[PDB]
C-alpha cells in the first residue's frame, strides 16, 4: 500500500554584473574644468566641442 | 502595453516569438554573437 | 530615319547617382568629402577588459 508524497525544493539566486567604460581626454578635461581661460571667442567653440 | 513590430509563429499548439537578433544587437560592435558555439568530435 | 533621343534621367541608371551642376569646376584643385561614423557598444563582465 502506498502513501502520498510531498516534495520540498529550494533554489537560490546567482549574482552577476555589467560593466561599461567612458573616457574623456586630457584636453577636454582641461577645457571642462574652466582652467586657463583666455580668448573667450575661440575657446568657447572648443569647450562646446 | 505598447504596439511593437515583431513576428509571431505557431508551432504545435503554442504561439511563440521568433527572434533572430543580429542587426539590432551585436551589429558593428566588437563582440561575437552567441548561438554560433562549437563542438568537439 | 529619325533618331530616338535618350535622356539620362529617364534611364534606370539615374537612380544610382546624384547628379548636380557645378559651373566653376575648372578652378577646383582638390575637393574632399568627410565622414564621422560612431559605433555602438555592448556591456559584459567576467575576465574581459
Amino acid at each position: 500500500v502506498d502513501q502520498p508524497v510531498h516534495n520540498y525544493m529550494v533554489k537560490r539566486i546567482h549574482k552577476r554584473s555589467l560593466s561599461a567604460a567612458f573616457a574623456i581626454a586630457s584636453e577636454a578635461l582641461s577645457l571642462l574644468s574652466n582652467t586657463y581661460v583666455d580668448g573667450t571667442e575661440i575657446d568657447s567653440s572648443l569647450r562646446i566641442r | 502595453n505598447a504596439r511593437v513590430p515583431a513576428d509571431l509563429v505557431i508551432v504545435g499548439d503554442k504561439l511563440v516569438f521568433l527572434e533572430a537578433l543580429e542587426r539590432r544587437v551585436y551589429q558593428a560592435t566588437r563582440v561575437a554573437y552567441p548561438l554560433i558555439g562549437n563542438i568537439d568530435i | 530615319n529619325t533618331l530616338n533621343f535618350v535622356r539620362f534621367l529617364e534611364l534606370g541608371l539615374s537612380v544610382a547617382c546624384i547628379c548636380t551642376k557645378f559651373p566653376e569646376l575648372a578652378y577646383v584643385r582638390d575637393g574632399v568629402i568627410q565622414f564621422e561614423v560612431q559605433q555602438p557598444m555592448i556591456a559584459r563582465d567576467g575576465p574581459h577588459p
